[PDB]
């Protein structure tokens, strides 16, 4: 039975603890302040906890303070005792949708705290104040929450009903916008032959998506393209019939099935290829390329490819500058050869090209991080050392 | 680096571990010697029996390109005898000046690059059994078995040696 | 009887090592701190030198 | 990055070691390192330095007990340790001006032009006896505080003589 101990969550660096102590003083019993700094480089978790001696000032701190702008956001102050156990158990933070967009936390606490004090309160309300129209309510526990969706599953709110029924996902005050009958993803069929008309886009295809729109799409040229545009029902199916009918037979043919004109609600197409370029990016060479720095000016790719033609295949020559004008320092050759490149860590890591020296090592942006996390360390190592020396230098 | 019996210096790689070099610095001894940023400095005798001979020079060499660096002669400082160059220590904040000393202790600063900046600071007491360093900059450590040091500089701080982190300071 | 010299980088003290047995630290100019032994016997020590951690 | 000292001087000499270099400074405290790490078969001048102090902080000191005053030709110059993501950061380019006023410094150059654009080197041609030889390089972090400069005054009369694009 712990007195207060509570949770105040979608926070702002600015607020510390005793910007909460100066908000939280004339509540009158202040035990203490966890503001959760979390131990990577002390960023807030979204939130922070405020312990109170006594369990009738929290109340009241919590009742007077819920999404209130402490320092210019506003304050998102519940209950979390079963918070870790929501951790711990997946549960928590159920999706009682379709919120409204220009009605925070308090607003709707104060007005659904009629369906119970809401123990994960959270709407969109990013952008300091600003939400997109859903968020994460759930109330104190599944009586309470069921209550309320058998009371209130579709009623109006200023002219918005919600949905708690289906875990629905981003971007719903833009639902309708993005189900506008207009606009919608199609489906571009390559190498389509003739035979196929806008009866035939209609026959197999209604099936894996509703159509009424069949377009045999021929081009500005007069013929085809080979490229007919399927109109489905939803995006959804646009999914279904490009990861299901690829390369299919509507009647004897392919069905070679792109995006045609992706509207970004599913997404994440090619982003492998970020980690494909992971492959090469930050784990730069996989033995092979070779970031050279501190070439001469008059060493281009000219010279950094006559210096490494003795060393092996060279497939990318190539050092960036200031918009192919002054470079500061570096450039790249991708190879096709990990011994030569060993041969040139022995022979050009520490070598003259024209008159300054080549600089040998694997191209990372990762560990720039980590280099300033050693210069944490031992900017923390030389302050330990002028405290001792301040300490005992008298 | 291998200061070896007959004054010379086998200098190896600890990683590749081929053989690249076998320097002949002196032939008898090779008793003062340091490596600090690419550079190497050694005296040690070269004469065998009758001697009084710690070689009257600071031999010095470099990493960079197997190469002998011109040999800063050492003078006989006041007495009548060799040069006697027997402690020849870089500095450890500039790792290519050094502070070169004898048995009687004819100690100087001077400089690797330029041998005309010598700071030949004499030793009017008596000759030593070593001598050790600042990492302040500004402490002599002359020590004989009379436990009874003395810094000779001029008088930047208060303080002795470097740090002032002690585990169990002035009170266990 | 004093045969190995060395310091430490973290302290004022002194490491030095007589002709009886032991290795010892020192304080500013006149002052001892600890005189150990690390060594089985006979003289005391060939040589000594500092370290990030300790005395070798 | 470099929260520390990390204090960069550039367009080196061959053969003139740190030694004066650590004469001068001596007086001041904290002096940490000072290295010129090198290539292997290179005694002449290769283009970077560290004299490196302990925190940023003493850089700075060092900068405001007395700093830019000249001795042995060289001006020691300041952090910037800027690689392979600084392709332009101060390769972002300069205002390069024939016919400079002849009076025109470094320190009261930043001084009284601290106003509109911060400049990172005054790469400026100054010889015999307090002359800038008309031709200088003033360069900045970007090329927007070179427009707000040139914008403002691209140079201004005392004693007649504006400057150049």
């Amino acid at each position: 039975n712990s007195s207060a101990s509570l949770y105040v969550g979608d926070l702002e660096p600015s607020v510390s603890e005793a910007h909460l102590y100066d908000i939280f003083s004339p509540i009158g019993s202040v035990s203490s302040i966890r503001v959760c700094r979390d131990a990577i480089t002390k960023t807030s978790l979204g939130y922070a906890y405020v312990n109170f001696n006594d369990h009738e000032a929290g109340r009241k701190a919590i009742e007077q303070l819920n999404y209130t702008p402490i320092k210019g956001r506003l304050c998102r102050i519940m209950w979390s005792q079963r918070d870790p156990s929501l951790r711990k158990k997946g549960s928590g933070n159920i999706f009682i949708k379709n919120l409204h967009p220009d009605i925070d936390n308090k607003a709707l606490y104060d007005t659904f705290s009629v369906f119970g004090d809401i123990l994960s309160s959270k709407i969109a309300t990013d952008e300091n104040g600003k939400s997109k129209g859903f968020g994460f309510v759930h109330f104190e526990e599944e009586g309470a929450a069921k209550e309320a969706i058998d009371a209130l599953n579709g009623m109006l709110l200023n002219g918005q009903e919600i949905y708690v029924a289906p875990h629905l996902s981003r971007k719903e005050r833009d639902s309708q916008l993005e189900e506008t009958k207009a606009h919608y993803t199609n489906l571009y069929v390559k190498n389509i032959n003739s035979e196929t008309t806008d009866e035939q886009f209609q026959e197999l295809f209604a099936k894996f998506g509703p159509i009424v729109s069949a377009s045999l799409e021929k081009d500005a040229d007069g013929k085809l393209k080979g490229f007919g545009f399927v109109n489905y029902e939803k995006h959804e199916d646009a999914v279904k019939a490009v990861e299901a009918l690829n390369d299919s037979e509507l009647n004897g043919e392919k069905l070679y099935v792109g995006r045609a004109q992706k509207k970004n609600e599913r997404m994440h197409v090619l982003k492998k290829q970020y980690e494909a370029y992971r492959l090469e990016k930050m784990a730069k060479y996989q033995g092979v390329n070779l970031f050279v720095k501190n070439l001469d000016d008059s060493v281009d790719d000219e010279k950094l490819e006559e210096e490494f033609a003795p060393y092996g295949t060279i497939t990318s020559a190539k050092v960036m500058r200031t918009e192919n004008g002054k470079s500061k320092g570096f450039g790249f050759v991708c190879f096709s050869t990990p011994e030569e490149a060993t041969k040139a860590i022995t022979e050009k890591n520490q070598q003259i090209v024209a008159g300054k020296p080549l600089y040998v090592a694997i191209a990372q942006r990762k560990d720039v991080r980590r280099s300033q996390l050693a210069q944490q360390i031992q900017a923390r190592n030389q302050m330990r050392y002028q405290q001792a020396t301040a300490a005992a230098a008298a | 680096s291998i200061g070896r019996q007959t004054g010379t210096v086998d200098l190896l790689d600890p990683t590749s571990n081929r053989t690249i070099k076998s320097f002949n610095a002196h032939s008898a001894s090779i008793s003062a010697m340091d490596l600090r940023d690419n550079t190497l400095v050694t005296v040690g005798k070269s004469k065998r029996f009758y001697n009084l001979y710690a070689d009257p020079f600071v031999n010095v060499y470099d990493l960079r390109t197997m190469r002998q660096l011109p040999p800063v002669s050492f003078s006989k400082g006041t007495t009548m005898g060799s040069g006697g160059a027997d402690f020849v220590q870089l500095h450890p904040l500039l790792p290519t000046v050094m502070i070169v000393a004898s048995s009687s202790g004819s100690f100087d600063f001077i400089d690797l690059s330029n041998p005309t900046l010598r700071t030949q600071y004499v030793h009017p007491c008596q000759s030593i059994k070593k001598l050790c360093l600042s990492p302040n900059g500004d402490v002599l450590g002359i020590l004989e078995a009379d436990n009874h040091l003395d810094t000779w500089r001029r008088s930047s701080n208060n303080m002795g040696m470097f740090t002032n982190t002690p585990e169990m300071l002035a009170y266990p | 009887e004093i045969t190995a010299i060395s310091f430490d980088e973290k302290a004022n003290l002194i490491w030095s090592g007589d002709s009886y047995g032991c290795i010892s630290s020192y304080d500013p100019t006149f002052q001892l701190y600890t005189r150990y032994r690390g060594h089985i016997g006979g003289n005391s020590v060939k040589d000594i030198l500092s370290h990030r951690d300790g005395i070798l």
